[PDB]
């Protein structure tokens, strides 16, 4: 078996492998997340907008369970592995405990796995960042964000990917308690943040939503075109 | 290039030395031990205003009588924290009694140098943990404050500061510290020092505070409690 | 099954029956129960035919490899030690009573008895098998010290014959062997050559 | 042993180790395979050129089974491992299906083993190209498995030293409706286009494959074929 | 089952019955008990049929591999060694009583291997349910160095004894003559049992069977 | 007995240039019938069928595992498996569980893919193959099937004649058996067609 | 041991996996593999590289492999690596059918193999598989489908796609020639011939397989020499 | 970089890592062995590198078996591990075959175990040489020497270490074949004193061991009386 | 030729397709400074070898390059001493294992093959190096007569009429070539001793060389004594 240490410390106390894994996330597609009052929005920028491509097989916004869903940025092949592990953990938590997992519980589990790949032999770190969003049993909108290192934080509105610095900056001076007043202003907020970074904004912006006690819904080409015209 | 268990010309393991340099980049944590109890404080270092301050947890409860403040790589600390928690729960199950602060620290200090490539299985650490710990609890010997670092070396101290500004904080602890301080005085001095080595204006949501008195259990100061101590 | 080994000045004298039975049926009536381990080391076999054959094979493989590395003729006691080890280690499975006998330059003619349990005892003469029970009193009253090679051959043949006539699991022909510094002297005693003893009549 | 790969991808997308193993096959002794309707013929240059060497001691043309023969070009020691694996792979197939393994099935199983050495840790690729021939269901088969693990079906092919000039000459003499006897002459003729000195009965090894199974020709047989 | 073998003047003669029974009912009337190990070595099988078949298939496949490696004619001791070492390792769980016999460089060799792992090298052996009947014939008529035709006659008599006296034996008599220059596999060598001719014809006429559903599917 | 727990019976008969395979349809635990249309015969090719009698659970397990191996075999070397080769594959599969085997005795019936020569055989639980030139039976009423088969079977029977013979054989055999019956299905394999009919049998 | 290790599964300064990137360069020189999805079927068109007068035909296909009853695939890159993957695909489909007693859906099969390719670029210290695949098949959930995976484990569903030598010129010629929703098998085959002729054409230099549905049964078949020849002549009439 | 691993041959066909391990044996103190007419005598010039060490510390003479002695030179840590290995072989041998292991077989077994560390890069070659001596009533007196590569030969007189080339000459003069253990003790004691460097090295202690007919075939350290009686004759 | 990566450090192909490490193992065979010669007769096989013994302190009865593998097989090692003993130990185990499993003595050509198979694994695996020794086996075949086999460190083996290994290998094969181009027990022994003598020009003495033989009448392998070697040395 391969047992060589891949991630090790450097002279100035840096884990090069983890920093190189975070560099891959910056080259990935932009994915923003906004936490509203009774709604959670996840928007992703479809870099490749090929017309010969089946859009249903390249989606970035998945579902971990009935109340938890997530988006990612970076290596697509790594994300799938992580998402499948998180899905298996959700069913395991529904078996042992007789209740659904909380958004922080699965975020903690995904972060725990990521950290393990940064301190194990014969394996490199995951090159993705996740934006776990969902609702707890009480009906509270949660928005967490994990990264390659294995550190997770709960946010109000966050963007990850290439144009995350810009989106975040724009979100900082746009996300208020009046900007997320309803279930339409939150959607208009996610689309606004994505529109200032996504080339030819409009048909290159997939976005799903999640309301309290409700599965996950992915707005289509027409639904999202009405929100993009409303803004103007 | 070299292995992870390579000794240097002086006599120190490179890897361990490099992991000690990663502990001087994290937020500052301050521990003070008194006769009334131990008090732990640590800056949260909030990067953006959109992030939830409560999501950041640098002070954790190992047990009812033991608290823990960390610094450096927070993700590495979670692995150690869980070991400490299970260790104290095992002790209770086997001896029907609580574990001492010194015993817990020693048990968590045994994982420090447990890394290496060759002659090891899949579930083995490839590198050392890049994080320093500050254990503060209350046992049979009263309040106690131990400090553990990346090399697996743990000691006992009255007032220890870890993190990027530990060097500066240390000097202030040596000046404003005596062996007769009260728990309330320890807390005040902790916030003052923490307020000088910071960049952001220390508020009630910018820092974390916890004490462990002989009477009550590990308690984490609430926003109001922290706001009334800042006065 | 009846096996016997006696020692004299020069070397030893081995002998056995040739009957292999399964209940009341004789599967083989001309079986060779005397197996050569080395040039001057033989072994009589009793008990289970497959157990003793596997044990004798293993010892023969080990003793020959050991004799090549040492570049020396193996000692009889070493062959007994290898049989003893296997018979003790697998005493729950194996059902073998081996008599090891041979000659070596360091100790001359030696007979080692290795019974079912896996112990190992050196004797001046030994008897094993199911038919050995009938000849304990005869080998006790008939054996004397100072027997020659020819006297040991007659004494062994007489004892085996007495046991073959009383035991249902013994019979056939008698296979003798004489081991010395020279080599081995194998010989069979068929029907009329087998020593006879009159039956009490009225 | 090592757990990492010795054969990796280069900047241009090539596996140098596999490509360097093909250079070892190219410098090897010339081999010739010809499929001629009623059978297959394998011929190889076996010049020991030293006189003390016992010609009959070793063999280049080996039978894998009753109906399959083998020939090679490149490293002899590596060829012995593959021959032993092929024989084991054929016996395993016969223990499950109770019928001689088809030539095509054996060539895939042997090529799978050669591909394993170009991806496993601490090992180099085999430095031997194979030429397998067989006869199953009234049909002659001729395959060629190289160091990379790839295998192709051929009608007539050259191997080892001067194979580029062996193919051109082989293609200018090959005929669809060719009999085994006539195929054994063209196989020796293409082997004599780079044999330097004089081809003798124990200077080259020939193996034929027809409906009666695979068998290695003998010195007597080769002598008669060499005279004509 | 009645299998037997003898060592004649210049070879080995094997023989066996062809009946296969499952309990007290005849399952196979023409079964083959003489198995091929190699060109010069054959094996007769008794006891468990599934074990004897799989065991002889393995040893013969191992000897074929061994024969390819060395490039020489396989020996009977090799086969004897492989079988006894395998049967002893299964502690008699692989009920395979065989009568191994062949001819190599050291002449003709006859072996009898038992399920536990013991083997015997004799001039004539018998195995199976009717082995005692065949043995009785061998104990009263076997002569050392017999002619090929005499050995075939004695072996046939031995197999016949078990066929007409043991309930587990029946059908025909298969023989196998192995020498240094040939191997004659006579199947069958004798058909001493014949089924009586049907006295009547109960031929089922078309339309005698009532059908509920029927479907036809054409093929290519 | 474990083999008579579910009951059942399969049969195979050789004709001139065709083969027939029949089986009972009853599925039941001990003396209680559950369904009357349990599949016992499975198609292993266009003209290759296999019948399985014994433990119902093992019948499905062995039938599913055989398909798994057969599918891989046909993909590897693009060709339909030969009747005799399928018997070896099944024997191997059965002998793998030498000590704790499946409780089913398969019956194979079919024609060769290039010569269409009738082939029938039957193996035991541990995989002991037995090729015959007339008929093969398997099940709880094997003794009754032998009696019917031995006196009714005729050499060189045409498809029509062959069907009637195997129908009467199974029908009369399962009527003398308590745990076998509830209907009979027959498959007559020809060179260009496969006729499948269900018989009018007793339902008690 | 730590000096000979080439470190195939580690990140680089810019956050890219070199081994995977180098393996995709090997697929860019291989024979052209194209896939076109129609309304009544899906086809595969691979350019034969094994071209020689002395080369025998033996097999039923050189680049196209049948995975199971309703799925076929086309490999590109290291042919030896493709032999390991195709055998694993068949074992994955057979395992799914032994568990659910039903054919495995196209996307589930592609995902299982993409998880194996992803594992060789993360741990183990071994080189990745230098082979790109094209999957065509029909399932009861999404009907006809056309997938395409790569060395890194990435994969996507397409309407029409091409991989291998000159796959960039083919893709650009497919976008301006494909009709989303209004493509028939006959018209799809014509498009394939016009794409292979542009990125190159004889009938021995190409291999065409189609996958259609007939009486609730998937049918995969390779077009015959004559069958293809006619197609090639009909494209010459329009040129 | 041909000398970085033991699993690497150099351009001229040499294993440098094995030659570097023999260089460490040349820095050690000289140890000599002499086989007389009825035994073997061992003598090491133990160099005391500190006055705080107890007289007898870091002994370079061991007891691998009751009838076998072992004189070492080179890395003490490595030599001690080899002594344990030799003790196991001898112990295992007695359990298996039922008798004392012949010295030639013990030498063979240990030499082959030492040769196994000179083939791969996973480990390193031992950096210490050692002599094995024993006496048997039937076997006689035997003296073998195993070096870092794994080569082991039988000897009459042997020396390993710093001044092993100079101690060898002073051993050829003696006629050990017709000599006796009691007389050889002084001879060996004198040889060690002559070759001992007193201008470069510091102070040393004399370690003497012997096995033969006088000790009834049992290996043991030379008695104080005899040790001091030979120490005065060599001075 | 050329070099790339670590081709000269481990057993991996180079640009020209050569195994440099295996080539360096052949150069290590001449680091012992000795030379062995093997000649096949008509009823025997002869093995003679240089027996260099400098110091008189070193027991000469333990300095032998002739080893007994089995009762009928004997051999002579050339090259690294430690490697040679390791290989001899394996050969003895391989031969004893063969007899145990198959019930008959291992042929000389089969033992050589088995040993060559083990040597080929070192040329493929990069974690371990090849042995720097050479083996030559002689013995009487059941139906072939005297045999002489030789397997090198590359895993390659063969059968010979007369072969030589060591520092003086080229010249020894050039002299033996002529001898076979133009043999009784005495004639064979003298031929082998002559070849070694003329190639080194030293006029070997009774205790300067070692001789091992096998005959048809006496298959048992044995090593000629000094007196026996001197009897053949005073007849040339």
């Amino acid at each position: 078996s391969y047992d060589r240490a891949i991630t090790v410390f450097s002279p100035d106390g840096h884990l090069f492998q983890v920093e190189y894994a975070q560099e891959a996330v910056k080259k990935g597609s932009t994915a923003v997340g906004v936490r509203g009052k009774d709604i959670v929005v996840l928007g992703v920028e479809k870099k490749s907008v090929a017309k010969l491509q089946d859009e249903r097989t390249v989606r970035k916004i998945c579902a971990l369970d009935d109340n938890v869903c997530m988006a990612f940025a970076g290596l697509t092949a790594d994300a799938r592995i992580v998402i499948n592990r998180a899905r298996v953990e959700c069913q395991s938590h529904r078996l042992t405990v007789e209740d659904p997992v909380t958004v922080e519980y699965i975020t903690r589990y995904i972060a725990s796995l990521k950290q393990r790949y940064t301190q194990s032999n014969g394996r490199r770190p995951f090159g993705i960042s996740a934006l776990i969003v969902g609702f707890d049993f009480d009906g509270t909108p949660r928005l967490y964000q994990t990264d390659p290192s294995g550190t997770y934080h709960a946010w109000k509105a966050n963007a990850i990917g290439r144009g995350a610095k810009s989106v975040r900056e724009f979100l900082e001076k746009n996300y208020t308690d009046d900007a997320i007043e309803t279930d339409d202003l939150t959607i208009k907020l996610v689309i606004k943040a994505l529109l200032e970074v996504v080339q030819s904004g409009g048909k290159n912006i997939e976005l799903a939503v999640m309301r309290r006690d409700q599965p996950l819904k992915i707005l289509n080409p027409e639904e999202i075109e009405k929100y993009v015209a409303e803004i103007e | 290039d070299r292995g992870v268990n390579t000794f240097s010309p002086e006599g120190r393991l490179f890897q361990v030395e490099y992991a000690i340099e990663a502990i001087k980049l994290g937020s500052t944590a301050i521990g003070i031990q008194t006769s009334e109890g131990v008090c732990l404080a640590v800056e949260k270092r909030i990067t953006s205003p959109l992030m939830e301050p409560s999501s950041i947890e640098k002070i954790v409860e190992i047990d009812a009588h033991i608290g823990c403040a960390m610094s450096g790589l927070i993700a590495d600390a979670k692995t150690l924290i869980d070991k400490a928690r299970v260790e104290t729960q095992n002790h209770w199950f086997t001896y029907n009694e609580t574990m001492t602060v010194e015993s817990v620290t020693q048990a968590v200090s045994n994982l420090a140098l447990q890394f290496g490539e060759e002659d090891a299985d899949p579930g083995a650490m490839s590198r050392p943990f890049g994080v320093a710990l500050l254990f503060g609890g209350v046992d049979e010997k009263g309040p106690q404050l131990f400090h553990m670092d990346p090399s697996g070396t743990f000691v006992q101290c009255d007032a220890r500061a870890i993190g990027s500004a530990s060097e500066g904080a240390q000097s202030s602890l040596q000046e404003v510290y005596h062996k007769s301080m009260t728990l309330k005085e320890a807390i005040k001095s902790s916030l003052i020092i923490l307020k000088q080595v910071m960049e952001e204006k220390l508020n009630a949501t910018n820092i974390e505070l916890a004490t462990v008195q002989p009477g009550q259990n590990f308690h984490m100061f609430t926003k109001e409690e922290l706001e009334e101590v800042i006065k | 099954t009846t096996i016997m080994a006696v020692q004299f000045n020069g070397g030893v004298v081995l002998g056995a029956d040739s009957r292999t039975t399964t209940g009341s049926y004789i599967a083989n009536r001309v079986t060779d129960k005397l197996t050569p381990i080395h040039d001057h080391i033989f072994c009589c076999r009793s008990g289970s035919a497959a157990d003793t054959q596997a044990v004798a094979d293993a010892v023969t493989y080990q003793l020959g490899f050991h004799s090549i590395e040492l570049n020396e003729p193996p000692l009889v006691h070493t062959a007994a030690s290898l049989f003893k080890e296997m018979c003790y280690r697998y005493r729950e499975d194996l059902m073998a009573g081996i008599i090891i006998a041979g000659w070596d330059p360091q100790e001359g003619g030696q007979v080692y008895s290795v019974p079912m349990g896996g112990m190992m005892v050196r004797q001046s003469f030994a008897i094993g098998g199911s038919g050995s029970s009938y000849i304990y009193g005869y080998v006790d009253a008939t054996y004397r010290e100072g027997m020659t090679k020819d006297e040991c051959l007659q004494f062994t043949a007489n004892a085996l014959a007495l046991a073959m006539e009383r035991d249902g699991s013994s019979g056939g022909v008698i296979r003798l062997a004489a081991i010395q510094e020279s080599g081995v002297e194998r010989q069979v005693l068929l029907g009329d050559q087998i020593p006879k003893f009159t039956i009490a009549t009225l | 042993g090592y757990s990492f790969s010795l054969t990796t991808f280069s900047p241009s997308g090539k596996l140098v180790q596999i490509e360097y193993a093909l250079a070892a096959v190219a410098g090897g002794a010339p081999s010739v395979g010809i499929k001629a309707a009623n059978g297959v013929v394998l011929a190889t240059e076996k010049k020991q050129k030293s006189i003390l060497y016992d010609e009959r001691s070793v063999h280049k043309v080996e039978p894998i089974t009753k109906h399959i023969g083998l020939v090679y070009s490149g490293m002899g020691p590596d060829y012995r491992v593959l021959v032993h694996r092929a024989r084991k792979l054929a016996q395993q197939y016969y223990l499950v299906y109770q019928e001689p393994i088809p030539t095509a099935q054996l060539v895939q199983r042997v090529a799978s083993v050669m591909q394993e050495y170009t991806q496993s840790g601490g090992v180099r690729p085999f430095g031997v190209s194979l030429l397998i021939c067989g006869w199953n269901e009234g049909r002659p088969y001729l395959f060629q498995s190289d160091p990379s693990g790839a295998y192709f079906a051929w009608k007539a092919t050259a191997m080892g030293k001067n194979y580029v000039n062996g193919k051109t000459f082989l293609e200018k003499r090959y005929n669809e409706d060719l009999e085994l006897e006539d195929a054994i002459h063209t196989a020796i003729l293409t082997l004599k286009e780079s044999f330097e000195g004089q081809m003798t009965e124990d200077n080259i090894e020939v193996g034929i494959c027809n409906e009666a199974g695979f068998r290695r020709l003998t010195p007597t047989e080769v002598r008669d074929y060499l005279a004509a | 089952t009645t299998i037997a073998g003898v060592v004649y003047k210049d070879g080995i003669v094997l023989g066996a019955d062809t009946r296969a029974t499952e309990g007290m009912v005849v399952a196979d009337k023409n079964c083959s008990k003489i198995h091929f190990i190699s060109p010069n070595i054959y094996c007769c099988g008794a006891g468990t049929a599934a074990d004897t078949d799989m065991t002889t298939q393995l040893i013969s496949s191992n000897l074929e591999l061994h024969s390819l490696t060395t490039g020489r004619l396989p020996r009977v001791v090799t086969a004897n060694r492989m079988l006894k070492q395998m049967l002893f390792r299964y502690q008699g769980y692989i009920g395979a009583a065989l009568v191994l016999g062949g001819v190599d460089v050291t002449g003709p060799h006859l072996y009898s291997i038992y399920p536990h792992g013991s083997t015997d090298k004799l001039p004539y052996v018998t195995m199976g349910s009717g082995s005692l009947a065949a043995m009785a014939v061998f104990e009263d008529k076997f002569r050392p160095d017999m002619e090929e035709e005499e050995a075939k006659k004695l072996v046939s008599e031995a197999i016949a004894a078990g066929i007409f006296n043991d309930l587990g034996s029946g059908s025909n008599i298969d023989l196998c003559v192995i020498s240094k220059s040939k191997l004659d596999f006579l199947r069958p060598f004798s058909v001493p049992n014949k089924k009586g001719t049907r006295l009547g014809r109960y031929r089922c006429e078309k339309g005698t069977t009532a059908v509920l559903t029927e479907k036809v599917t054409p093929l290519e | 007995s474990i083999m008579s727990y579910n009951g059942g019976a399969v049969m195979a008969m050789k004709g001139k240039n065709c083969v027939a395979i029949a089986a009972d349809r009853r599925f039941g635990i001990q003396a209680q019938m559950v369904t009357t249309d349990f599949q016992k015969i499975f198609p292993m090719g266009d003209r290759l069928y296999i019948g399985l009698a014994g433990l119902a659970t093992d019948v499905q397990t062995v039938a599913q595992r055989l398909k798994f191996r057969l599918n891989l075999y046909e993909l590897k070397e693009g060709r339909q498996i030969k009747p005799y080769t399928l018997m070896s594959m099944v024997a191997n599969l059965l002998y793998e569980k030498r000590f704790g085997p499946y409780y089913t005795e398969p019956v194979i019936a079919g024609l060769d893919p290039k010569t269409f020569k009738p082939f029938i055989c039957s193996l035991d639980l541990i995989g002991c193959p037995m090729v015959t030139d007339d008929f093969v039976v398997s099940g709880t009423c094997s003794e009754q099937m032998y009696g019917m088969c031995e006196s009714l079977w005729e050499p060189n029977m045409d498809p029509e004649h062959l069907f009637e013979t195997i129908s009467q054989a199974m029908l009369n055999a399962v009527d003398r058996d308590a745990v076998s019956g509830m209907g009979v299905i027959v498959h007559v394999i020809e060179k260009d067609k496969i006729t499948t009919r269900t018989l009018k049998a007793r339902m008690d | 041991s730590r000096r000979y290790d080439s470190r195939t599964t580690i990140f680089s300064p810019e956050g890219r996996l070199y081994q995977v990137e180098y393996a995709m360069e090997a697929i860019g020189h291989a024979g052209t593999c194209l896939g076109i999805l129609a309304n009544d079927g899906v086809l595969l068109a691979a350019e034969r590289r094994n071209i020689h007068k002395l080369l025998d035909e033996v097999f039923f296909s050189e680049k196209i492999y049948k995975l199971n009853e309703d799925m076929a695939c086309s490999v590109a890159g290291i042919t030896s690596d493709a032999n390991v993957l195709t055998n694993e695909l068949r074992l994955i489909a057979q395992r799914y059918l032994l568990q659910y007693q039903e054919p495995i859906p196209c996307e589930q099969l592609v995902t299982a193999l993409c998880d194996i390719k992803q594992a060789y670029t993360q741990f183990g210290g071994k080189r990745p598989f230098g082979v790109s695949l094209l999957y065509i098949g029909w399932d009861k959930h999404y009907g006809f489908q056309l997938y395409q995976s790569d060395p890194s484990g990435n994969y996507g569903g397409w309407k029409a796609t091409c991989i291998g030598n000159n796959s960039a010129a083919a893709v650009s010629m497919l976008k301006q020639d494909y009709k989303e929703g209004e493509m028939t098998l006959k018209s799809a085959l014509a498009l394939a011939v016009k794409v292979l002729n542009k990125t190159m054409l004889s009938a021995e230099k190409v291999e065409i397989a189609t996958l259609t549905r007939e009486s609730g049964k998937t049918v995969i078949r390779v077009l015959k020499q004559k069958e293809v020849e006619q197609l090639i002549k009909k494209h010459e009439e329009e040129e | 970089g041909y000398d970085l691993s033991a699993s690497t041959f150099s351009p001229d066909g040499r294993v440098f890592q094995v030659e570097y391990a023999m260089k460490a044996v040349e820095n050690s103190s000289t140890a000599i062995g002499i086989r007389c007419k009825d035994g073997v005598v061992f003598g090491v010039e133990k160099l005391v590198l500190s006055k705080l060490y107890e007289e007898g510390s870091n002994k370079r003479l061991f007891n691998v078996d009751r009838h076998v002695g072992m004189a070492v030179a080179g890395l003490l840590a490595d030599a001690r591990s080899l002594a344990d290995i030799a003790r196991e072989e001898a112990s295992n041998f007695r359990s298996n075959f039922g008798y004392n292991i012949p010295l030639k077989h013990l030498a063979d077994r240990v030499a082959m175990y030492v040769h196994a560390y000179t083939l791969y890069s996973a480990v390193r070659p031992f950096g210490c040489s050692f002599m094995l001596g024993s006496y048997s009533a039937n076997d006689g007196a035997q003296l073998y020497m195993i070096d870092p590569s794994g080569v082991s030969y039988g000897y009459w007189g042997c020396a390993i270490g710093k001044a092993r080339q100079a101690a060898k000459t002073e051993i050829e003069k003696l006629q050990m074949k017709e000599m006796t253990c009691r007389d050889v003790v002084k001879e060996v004691a004198k040889i060690i004193y002559i070759v001992h460097d007193e201008v470069k090295d510091k102070a040393f202690e004399l370690e003497l061991s012997w096995v033969g007919e006088l000790t009834k075939g049992r290996h043991e350290i030379v008695p104080k009386d005899i040790r001091e009686e030979a120490e005065k004759y060599a001075k | 030729g050329s070099s790339a990566g670590f081709d000269r450090h481990i057993t991996i192909f180079s640009p020209e397709g050569r195994l440099y490490q295996v080539e360096y193992a052949f150069k290590a065979i001449n680091q012992g400074g000795l030379t062995s010669v093997a000649v096949r007769g008509k009823d025997c096989a002869v093995i003679v070898t240089q027996k260099k013994v400098p110091d008189k302190l070193l027991d000469s009865s333990t300095v032998t390059h002739l080893f007994k593998i089995t009762e009928s097989i004997g051999c002579v090692m050339t090259g690294m001493t430690a490697d040679s003993r390791s290989q001899v130990q394996r050969a003895r185990y391989e031969a004893a294992n063969w007899k145990y499993k198959y019930g008959y003595e291992i042929p000389v050509d089969m033992l050589c093959k088995r040993i060559a198979d083990i040597s080929q694994v070192y040329t493929q695996n990069a974690e371990m190096r090849p042995l720097g020794c050479c083996m030559i086996l002689i013995g009487i075949d059941e139906e072939q007569g005297p045999q002489v086999y030789k397997c090198d460190p590359a895993g390659y083996y063969c059968g010979f009429k007369a072969t030589a290994a060591g520092v003086k290998q080229t010249e020894s094969t050039s002299f033996l070539e002529k001898k076979v181009k133009k043999w009784t027990f005495e004639q064979t022994v003298e031929t082998a001793i002559t070849c070694l003598s003329t190639v080194l020009s030293i006029d070997f003495k009774p205790s300067e060389i070692e001789v091992g033989v096998v005959t048809v009448e006496n298959p048992k392998f044995r090593i000629l004594t000094e007196a026996e070697i001197d009897a053949h040395l005073v007849a040339l």
